[PDB]
């Protein structure tokens, strides 16, 4: 209903904290709640702070691939910044990022990007294997990685960032997209020829 | 399979883990 009432949200959240029910609720339903508060913009990130540091170690350790990424997206829309939950985050990326899909690799990089995550290695690897998979990457997948805030830094490696670029050139048909990707092609770090080529190709 | 005789079981049921295994984000709700 994009209803937006947030003192009762606030007391739906105290009472979840009070209780010590983070300890407890399913990762697809921290997922879902996060979501549904990050869909109205939440005014009292506090609460939801509070409510995200609960949870314990126990249930990032063994979290499926999807809630996971659910997690993490609902964090970045709602502009939290967490050192802690960072780092159970990347661990478990470590552990389960090959099975995910194009969309929730996708969604991963470009939330991660939201919040500034420092690691490089989490990245950098999302990025291959992403690359590895670029054949069957849709528009909207496309459309949400080479969207990110910071998208030059992770086109290192020629190797990472040419079946991108190829499948990007191939499928999107947005004429302001390609031209943010031109951009950052020329901002990247890339070999010059990689970089002449892409803008040919998606300008023109 | 007879047996079943049109009962799906746990598999059918409403557990947590057979609850857990959607994404529809439970907006309309049930």
């Amino acid at each position: 209903k994009v209803f937006k009432q947030d003192r009762i949200l606030k007391q739906c959240l105290d009472y979840l904290v009070e209780s010590n029910a983070a300890v407890k609720l399913s990762a697809t339903s921290i997922g879902a709640m996060l979501n549904s508060l990050a869909a109205i913009r939440f005014t009292y990130h506090r609460s939801v702070k509070q409510f995200m540091i609960a949870i314990s170690t126990e249930q990032w350790s063994e979290m499926d691939a999807s809630p996971l990424v659910k997690i993490v997206s609902a964090m970045a829309k709602l502009s939290l910044r967490l050192p802690q939950v960072l780092v159970h985050v990347g661990d478990r990326l470590l552990d389960v990022y090959t099975f995910l899909s194009p969309l929730d690799t996708a969604l991963v990089i470009n939330s991660l990007q939201s919040i500034g995550y420092g690691n490089d290695e989490v990245l950098m690897m999302l990025m291959r294997h992403a690359a590895s998979s670029a054949r069957r990457w849709d528009e909207v997948s496309l459309t949400l990685l080479f969207g990110a805030s910071g998208v030059h830094r992770l086109l290192r490696n020629v190797e990472v960032a040419a079946p991108l670029l190829e499948q990007a050139a191939g499928k999107t048909s947005s004429p302001h997209l390609r031209q943010r990707i031109a951009a950052s092609l020329r901002r990247s770090a890339l070999p010059r020829a990689l970089v002449q080529s892409s803008t040919s190709l998606l300008t023109g | 399979n007879p047996w079943n005789d049109g009962d799906a079981g746990w598999r059918g049921a409403a557990t947590g883990a057979r609850a857990n295994r959607g994404r529809g984000g439970f907006r309309r709700g049930r």
